[PDB]
């Protein structure tokens, strides 16, 4: 659902945002 | 006697760089242009070197000086003993981007001096010239010096940081939802789901044949912009007085008919509801309205800043029309005149970070084909404007062209170039009773 | 030397105008503040008066002197001396508001050469500040002068400004009864119904093939004007000498038949009526006639302008036909020659408030299509004229093309395109007869 | 002499009766033009008195002397 969403978004934002991101 | 403030040093550092180290050209190339240098012998080096650099020569010290001596150009320079003294006297452990940088910024404060002294001759010796005239004239100048500096943002990106970027972004919109509007809000729900809102910072053109309801249109989308923000909204009608623009906004806001509000006859119900509306817009007062002819785009963008200086920020711009639009120093040739404009209209877009909607309008040949409805290529004369826009909307309407449509009452607003999005014909009901234009109920396809 | 820009003349004219003309101190401050003067003892001197109107008190002579005196300052000012040497040379024909004018662009020019030199000097002294803090510097000493200026005449004005303009002209229609007319009464009721007459600032456009009736229904229209007004109308008649219209004019006015004025075997009860006729209208006395040929927009314009000045005003204007009108400066190209006409024109009706009808042309292959009724299209190599008229009437007889029509007697006016309102066809009753349109009596659908 | 055919006299009544009474400058703009007159001086008056005319102001003496300091 929408949680699962955002906790996958916050995942691959950890695994390969870095510097900037958001 | 005053001294402009020159940097020798740093200009001999940057040419001793490149004859000892010919990779870091690049790196001088964009920084520096060969007008930045004060000495004439230094920009006809430069240049020189240039040339050499972009035939595949090397630039060391035997071969610049040597086809200086061929042209017949070494004596002007400063001969062989010159410029191994230049060579010699820069050390190899030096930071020529720093040098290249002192460099650019005097060009642009000499340039600024320039300018300065110009508007004060101007100013002492009229010649006729009105105050009006030297104004734009001064704003001009200062801007010209502002764009030669803003032309640096522009260059190639990381792509993993472009994909980091990326990615972000379809998170965020996808986080945020907003209903699926991320810009200014269109007032209309297909719209807005197919545009994402009016995204700001961007150029948006409409575009229909005569009485499809282009004006109609753009005033729907200017009200319920007002409506539905806080920002002020300003629109600049070179093709109506003022005061038809706000009885087509009566008739649209208390959806009464126009022919009675144009005849007065009205009864107490309409008269009612027009109070309303006057009540409701003077709460609000966040539009402005400038019916002036013959407007130029200094002063479309000056008036434009004025107000988002007064207010801090603005919801929306329109202009209607832009083909009423003229630049005086290049009225010979009309495309010239036309991409001018659309540049001028892209960079005012970019500086105020507000959506900009210009109306523009569309050649009989679009009439000498069996299908009317609007393409990308009939926006001839205008490339310019093509490319530069952000966001172009086409308006159809069936029934003007058949009266047996059975779309009578019903305009597509055709999406023929979306920078952030998908094109396509989105369908709106039309009534031309009350001036509006409102969401389709019917069946979508 | 670079003497700032002043007029000592006319800050004493102004001076002297109020000492000896108190009601025009309105004109004076709506024009000029104290800081626009550039002596110290005028900014004293318009201080001392702006305080004693405030206070309720006169501002002649001896008023200001004997508040002067009480204060001390009457030394700084330059004495009674100075004041009477005021009162004494500006006469009483002043006109104190040019005088202001003038003294607000000297001091809006002195302010900007002042930016300037401040802006030059700045970039010659860093001091520490990076180029990009220099021109947020240029960029705002600039604006500050610009910023809103006096142009509020030429500016974006208020929602509520733009609304009370509206809503007084909305009352100022609705105050008069003229039953749905509110322009120039085009002497046809289905007409006038149709396009609430001929509006004021407004391009219209008559358009048929030849023989249809162009210059009738123009003289036509002119008659109504001239007997239902009382401003003067001025023609333009590049076709026909003002001989023959005026022979056109009589035979439409006194119902006399045409082929009987022009081979001259008429009667007494026509004598009469002629002399009737002569007598109407030299007892209104408000048509003027032109018969030139390859007029100029320009002298079209300086002679309209020449007229409003000498009789108070214009209640109409028109010029048959544009085809034979002239641009020197552009017959390579017609249809630029076409554009340029049609912009002056429009140009021309905004400024002088009047309505303008305009004969123009229509192209051949008109005649070839299985309806000749013309349409929008048929005004080919003429697009800017479709695209800059207020208003659009074609003329269209049946009769001309069939020999067999059932509307023999009858023409029909064609609203191509009514800028606000409807369109459709109007049916009048055609007596060639007497050279004249009249009102259809027939049965209407 | 072979001399020029001209007449400064009335160019100067001319002149000055448009700077005393405006309401006449039609009555001359019928009859001449800028490039009728003789001299320079007058016909850079003239060409100034015209501007002024046609932008809506008076031609009063101060006036027009200040705008053609103006001008230089
Ligand atoms: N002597 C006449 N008797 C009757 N009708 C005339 C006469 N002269 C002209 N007409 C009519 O006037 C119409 C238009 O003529 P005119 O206005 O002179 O040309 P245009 O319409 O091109 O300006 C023609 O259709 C013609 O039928
Ligand atoms: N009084 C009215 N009644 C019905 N429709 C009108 C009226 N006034 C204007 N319209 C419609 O508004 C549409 C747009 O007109 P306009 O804005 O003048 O042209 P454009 O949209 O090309 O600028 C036209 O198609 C016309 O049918
Ligand atoms: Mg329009
Ligand atoms: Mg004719």
């Amino acid at each position: 659902n929408r949680a699962q969403a955002l906790a996958k978004i916050a995942e691959i934002k950890a695994k390969f945002g870095l510097k900037g991101a958001s | 006697l005053k001294v402009p403030p020159h940097s020798i040093e740093a200009e001999q550092s940057v040419l001793g760089g490149l004859m000892l180290d010919n990779e870091r050209w690049d790196d001088v190339a964009e920084r520096v242009v060969a007008d930045d240098f004060y000495t004439r012998p230094h920009r006809h080096i430069f240049t020189e070197m240039a040339r050499l650099q972009e035939s595949g020569s090397p630039i060391d010290l035997i071969t610049l000086a040597e086809s200086l001596e061929r042209q017949g150009q070494l004596d002007s320079v400063g001969g062989f003993a010159y410029l191994a003294e230049l060579s010699k006297n820069t050390p190899s452990a030096a930071n020529i981007s720093a040098y290249a940088d002192i460099v650019r910024e005097r060009a642009v404060v000499r340039e600024m001096i320039s300018v300065a002294n110009e508007i004060a001759e101007a100013g002492f010796d009229p010649q006729g010239r009105t105050s009006e005239d030297l104004l734009d004239l001064a704003e001009s100048r200062v801007f010209k010096i502002a764009e030669s500096r803003a032309n640096k943002d522009e260059g190639p990106k990381n792509i993993a940081d472009v994909l980091d970027a990326t990615v972000a972004r379809i998170e965020q919109l996808f986080q945020q939802p907003h209903d699926g509007v991320t810009g200014v809000n269109t007032g209309y729900d297909d719209l807005n789901k197919k545009t994402a809102g009016l995204q700001p910072s961007d150029l948006i053109i409409v575009a229909a044949r005569p009485s499809m309801g282009k004006t109609t249109f753009a005033m729907n989308l200017v009200e319920n912009a007002a409506m539905l923000q806080d920002k002020p909204v300003l629109i600049f009608s070179l093709e109506m007085p003022s005061e038809q623009i706000m009885m087509r906004s009566l008739a649209s806001l208390s959806r009464v008919d126009q022919t009675k509000i144009r005849t007065g006859q009205l009864d107490d119900e309409d008269w009612a509801r027009i109070s309303g509306t006057m009540g409701i817009l003077l709460e609000k007062r966040n539009i402005y309205i400038d019916d002036s002819s013959g407007l130029t785009p200094t002063e479309v963008r000056s008036r434009a800043r004025r107000i988002a200086r007064e207010h801090g920020g603005i919801g929306l711009i329109m202009i209607d029309y832009l083909q009423l639009m003229r630049v005086p120093a290049l009225s010979d040739n009309r495309t010239l005149e036309i991409a001018e404009i659309s540049r001028s209209l892209k960079a005012l877009a970019k500086e105020l970070n507000v959506p900009v909607v210009a109306l523009s309008q569309l050649n009989r040949s679009l009439e000498q084909r069996a299908d009317k409805r609007p393409v990308n290529s009939d926006l001839r004369e205008s490339g310019s404007i093509e490319q530069d826009a952000d966001l172009i909307m086409f308006i159809y309407r069936d029934e003007v062209y058949h009266e047996n449509s059975d779309l009578k009452g019903i305009a597509e607003i055709i999406i023929g170039k979306q920078r952030n999005g998908p094109i396509g014909t989105v369908r709106l009901t039309f009534n031309g009773q009350w001036s509006r234009f409102d969401n389709y109920a019917g069946p979508q396809y």
